[PDB]
């Protein structure tokens, strides 16, 4: 879920980068290092509102690198578990069905998905129609899960939705 | 044991707040806006589209003054800072649905009072 | 295990992969079928690239459960002159379509019934249930019936409507104004103005009656984007008037550039859709994926034409407020509801059709490998090579039954050369070779060749083709049959293979979807969907090993033929696999063909199927076996018509049929050592009386079982001519006339001046800048110009094909 937190990094800088653009470098050397970027803290970080403060820059004796620690104000993204989102289905498989939410994308089995749903790779599009056929979910639709487990996959984040709650599927 | 469905959260992310899918989407736009100009800059990554369409997918409404309504009238009872958005984003349309989907909602409030909350919610739905 | 009932159940082994089991037809659905296949496959597409037929091949295919080998091959006068091999396939590929939309329907017309029974239990379906339904005729227009249904009865799976009521011209009337082009249904009016109406439903959601104005336009919007006649008109509105809009994207302007594909169509502007081309609309659509590209589709107006109906004609300004309103909410719904799901659907067509023509195109390329014919077993060596810097060469003397019986290396240098050549004509002498090929790789295949020649005539040579054997080289199967031999080796065993016949050695190669997918058939391969292509390729496969027939008794006993009876009509990978089984096991070889069923347990349909397309070498077989033989079975008559055959033979030698001595068998084996006697009989009389007899009409399977009788399996392949010059250049050079682009930028390095400037170029083309440009014949050289060694890129101007010569430009004017 989208949230706003105050986040804090420090940045070695170039003696080089000294000078009038000093300070702007800093920004620019800022931006460019903790946006979409993902953690097992704070999760998926999608990019820099603003800088709070440039920290004083502290020269590391013995090296001409001085770190400059910077509090930033950014949006971060960190689903928990038991949260209901919406989302769009990309593919539809005997498998299991792919939704994305977001930045991060989830899979439902077919073992989630209670037996009204079934398959349909006669047709030209995988849909999971019911028996009548009036329900027809298939790819490309905003249907909502529930994240039933989250995993960090390398600094990647990878839930797990379901569809075993009733008022799942289309608004 | 970090389940959003019991209101448990991490010391760091209980202080955090909370934002809107439609919310975030006019700050990622306007975002977008400041770096599409000032040439001579990095482009947008591909992490910075795929928020945009998922966020303009579910924009119950594009009007900015919308917004701090709709969570003005939800801070005004004594709702948890989690049930802010989950609840102000899916837009239930009876309040049976919204107290299944979320088990929070379930003897937390009146089925009216919630139910009213809700009606107020889509009639605030462009 | 799905493969034992598979090979043992009585159906085609490829009639049970296929998604859609085939089931039998009633000659009431079947007449459907055939009228929807012939308007739907036999159809003008949207891109520039007789049902009594349709009905005959539907019925065998689905009731008598002959494959389409079978009907093309022995059900002649069914089809033809009509259909042919690829259009029974291609019948049978629609039949799958059929089938889906048929279940589609079933399942809708179930879901209106339902739908019906809940709303009789509380606007509903009167007609709709059958007019839609049951007028059904493209799975597009079923999507448009349903997710009409779905609008309005989805809501239930066990007041804004007043004002689109109230807006005149229900949705359907709307729908049939557009289909007609004019105002069939007139519009209703009211005794006020939209807001007085408004004010009636402006309550909670909707306050500000503008807001409920805006609401019921969105209704009216939707119901009448989703009305199946306004889908229909709109659909076909697309389909011809479409222009095609492109620009290309800030990473598309800088990397297409005269060498980019999409350099051509960089920039549209209003490019019909009728006018695009073959495979066109693939680039274009593979160039808007990589990002370097946007498209549109749209008509410009078309809104002008359509708000002329929908509309009022009085002035009394309480009727101009509605129909803006009505104005405005189609064009809401065209802009945002019927133009982009149009657009979608036109585009989606587009690139199946693009698709489509990819695979015919290497469709047709197979064909034409497949259809070269052996030459004229034969002893054949095969040379194979590489760079060649540092590394020999190898031949392969592969016998006639394709088995390799030895082969030899030929690894200041003038001596070397000249010892090679004398122990090269020391082994053609020793085993003298019918014909010697050599590999295409570059420059290097014409010395070799000459050289060759330069040997044989103190027996032909000839240049082959080199693609199959590299992929057999790279392949496993090569390691496995030959373990001890380096891989240049197993070049040459797969081109002496190889021009022995093509089919024996595409099909052992190309045993695997990934194996085939391996060879070029096309640049845009890669891209179409791999099911289809796979699809296409392995029917090209079917139809030039049943035009062949596969000889069962080399297969066998030369195990390296045994890929060729999967693709035998009625006798799959499993079914194959199990008779070779079965022949192994029985440690028994066909002396004889309707011993199929005698000691092999393969039903009456697979039998009839697969048996007119296997070969017995009758004239091959000695010893022990001469106790048993049915001098029929080594022709393509099957044993349905061996009866027919034994009149035949007995008719034209005319045979007294009131002598107990007229023994039919031995009439054959004497026509079989006459054939000639076979032209005096009158085959159009002899069929008129096997139809009066009640036979069939059977006059173009008689001319089949004697022209077969005059050869057994007499071979219909163009002969193994050699490649054309245009042919040795897109060969050796390994790019196409297309990839020759005159005036193409090329990087080549300059070698040295023999008058002008010798550059070789990486393709190993000679590069020679004109004297014109070089501008020294006699004057002093051309060093001033360029140094010698370097490398320089320029622009061809002209061609030497049948020299490998190619113009180039000095002047950056020319560059420009």
């Amino acid at each position: 879920m989208f949230y706003h937190i105050s986040l804090e990094h420090e940045i070695l800088l170039h003696p080089r980068y000294f000078g009038p653009n000093l300070l702007n470098t800093v920004k620019q050397k800022l931006f460019t290092e903790v946006e979409g970027t993902c953690t097992g803290k704070y999760g998926f970080v999608i990019a820099v509102t603003t800088i709070d403060n440039i920290g004083a820059g502290v020269i590391q004796p013995g090296r001409g690198f001085v770190l400059y620690p910077v509090k930033y104000k950014a949006i971060v993204f960190r689903p928990f578990k038991g949260e209901v989102v919406d989302a769009v289905v990309t593919q539809v498989n005997k498998v299991g069905l792919f939704t994305e939410i977001g930045p991060m994308s989830c899979f439902i089995s077919r073992h989630s998905i209670p037996s009204e749903m079934e398959f349909d790779p006669n047709s030209n599009p995988p849909c999971y129609k019911t028996m009548d056929e009036d329900i027809v979910i298939q790819q490309d639709d905003e249907i909502r899960l529930k994240i039933v487990g989250t995993r960090v996959d390398k600094n990647d984040i990878f839930a797990i939705g379901s569809l075993m709650d009733d008022y799942l599927g289309l608004v | 044991e970090e389940d959003a469905s019991q209101l448990i959260f991490p010391k760091e992310f209980e202080t955090a707040e909370t934002l809107l899918n439609s919310e975030v989407h006019m700050l990622l736009e306007h975002r977008k806006q400041q770096n599409e100009s000032a040439e001579d800059e990095q482009e947008l990554s591909e992490v910075f589209m795929k928020t945009l369409n998922y966020t303009a997918r579910f924009s119950r409404f594009k009007n900015r003054e919308t917004i701090a309504s709709v969570r003005s009238l939800l801070l005004q009872k004594k709702l948890h800072k989690f049930e802010l958005a989950c609840l102000a984003n899916l837009c239930p349309e009876t309040a049976e649905e919204s107290k299944a989907l979320i088990p929070s909602l379930e003897g937390r409030f009146e089925d009216e009072e919630l139910q009213q909350i809700l009606d107020d919610i889509q009639t605030k739905r462009s | 295990d799905q493969d034992n009932e598979i090979r043992a159940t009585d159906l085609p082994e490829r009639f049970q992969l296929r998604s859609i089991p085939v089931k039998g037809a009633e000659d009431d659905e079947l007449e459907e079928e055939a009228d929807w296949i012939y308007r739907n496959a036999f159809a003008t597409p949207t891109i520039s690239l007789t049902i009594q037929k349709i009905k005959e091949a539907l019925g065998f295919m689905r009731n008598q459960h002959f494959e389409v080998p079978f009907i093309a091959f022995y059900r002649k006068e069914y089809v033809e002159p009509e259909l042919h091999i690829n259009d029974l396939w291609r019948v049978w590929q629609w039949d799958e379509k059929w089938t889906q939309l048929r279940i589609r329907k079933e399942n809708l017309t179930r879901l209106f019934e339902k739908m019906q029974a809940y709303q009789y239990e509380q606007r509903a379906l009167d007609t709709t249930d059958m007019e839609r339904l049951k007028d059904v005729q493209s799975m597009d227009e079923l999507k448009d019936v349903y997710n009409h249904f779905l609008l309005y009865y989805g809501r239930d799976i066990p007041g804004l409507d007043g004002l689109a009521k109230k807006f005149g011209l229900t949705p359907e009337q709307f729908g049939e104004n557009l289909r007609d082009s004019y105002q069939r249904h007139e519009t209703e009016q009211f005794p006020a103005e939209p807001l007085e109406l408004a004010k009636d439903y402006v309550c909670s959601q909707f306050p500000t009656p503008e807001a409920v104005l805006e609401g019921a336009r969105y209704m009216v919007a939707l119901q009448i984007a989703r009305e199946p006649l306004v889908r229909q008109v709109l659909r076909q509105t697309f389909q011809e008037r479409a222009k095609l809009n492109i620009t290309p994207t800030k990473k598309g302007r800088k990397d297409v550039d005269e060498a980019h594909y999409a350099y051509s169509f960089k920039y549209l502007k209003n490019k019909p859709v009728k006018e695009l081309r073959d495979d066109q609309f693939l680039k274009i659509c593979l160039a808007e994926d990589e990002g370097l590209l946007t498209t549109d589709i749209s008509i410009d107006t078309y809104f002008e034409e359509i708000k002329q109906f929908y509309y009022r004609d009085e002035f009394s300004h309480q009727v101009q407020e509605w129909n803006r309103q009505r104005t405005m909410a189609i064009e809401r719904a065209l802009q945002q509801f019927l133009y982009v799901q149009m657009a979608k659907e036109l585009k989606n067509k587009l690139l199946a059709e693009a698709k489509e023509y990819v695979i015919k195109a290497c469709s047709r390329k197979l064909y034409n490998w497949l259809r070269v014919a052996p030459y004229r077993g034969i002893r054949v060596l095969g040379i194979a090579f590489s760079s060649a810097r540092d590394h020999p060469v190898f031949c392969a003397l592969v016998n006639g039954e394709g088995e390799v019986t030895d082969f030899l290396r030929l690894p200041e240098e003038r001596e070397k050369k000249a010892q090679d050549i004398e122990t090269l004509k020391k082994f053609l002498l020793n085993k003298k070779p019918h014909v010697v090929t050599v590999a295409g790789e570059n420059r290097d295949a014409q010395m070799l060749i000459e050289d060759v020649k330069r040997i044989v005539h103190e027996i032909g040579v000839e240049l082959v083709d080199n693609e199959l054997a590299i992929l057999y080289m790279n392949s496993k199967k090569s390691e496995a049959e030959f373990r001890d031999y380096p891989p240049v080796l197993r070049q040459a065993v797969s081109l002496a293979r190889r021009i022995q016949d093509p089919l024996i050695e595409f099909a052992q190669v190309c045993s695997s979807d990934e194996d085939i997918l391996c060879l070029k058939f096309h640049p845009l391969q890669e891209h179409v969907v791999k099911e289809e292509l796979l699809n296409a390729l392995y029917c090209e496969f079917i139809n030039r090993v049943n035009e062949v027939g596969v000889d069962v008794n080399r297969a066998i006993a030369h195990p390296y033929s045994q890929a060729l009876i999967q693709y035998v009509c009625g006798l799959g990978p499993r079914k194959g696999t199990h008779l070779l089984k079965i022949l192994k096991q029985n440690n028994t070889r066909l002396e004889s063909r309707t011993q199929l069923v005698t000691m092999c347990h393969m039903g009456p349909k697979v039998f009839m199927n697969c048996a007119g397309f296997l070969k017995i070498d009758t004239a091959s077989l000695g010893d022990s076996t001469d106790s048993y033989i049915e001098v029929l079975d080594g022709s393509r008559v099957h044993p349905e018509t061996y009866e027919w055959a034994r009149k035949m033979a007995v008719d034209a030698l005319e045979y007294d049929e009131s002598a107990e001595d007229a023994n039919p068998a031995g009439a054959l084996e004497e026509i079989l050592e006459n054939p000639e006697r076979l032209k005096d009989l009158d085959l159009d009389a002899f069929a008129e009386e096997l139809e009066r007899q009640g036979y069939g009409d059977k006059h173009i399977t008689l001319y089949d079982i004697r022209a077969e009788l005059s050869c057994r399996y007499k071979d219909l392949r163009t002969a193994y001519r050699s490649p054309n010059t245009e042919e040795i250049f897109n060969m050796l050079t390994k790019e196409t006339p297309e990839t020759f682009y005159i005036g193409k930028l090329i990087i080549c390095n300059v070698t040295g001046i023999a008058i002008g400037v010798k550059t070789r170029l990486d393709n190993g083309v000679t590069g020679f800048i004109p004297t014109k440009f070089l501008s020294d014949k006699v004057v002093k050289r051309p060093e001033e110009r360029v140094k010698v060694g370097m490398t320089v890129h320029c622009r061809i101007m002209k061609i030497d094909i049948e020299k490998f010569s190619a113009d180039l430009t000095c002047r950056t004017s020319d560059l420009m």
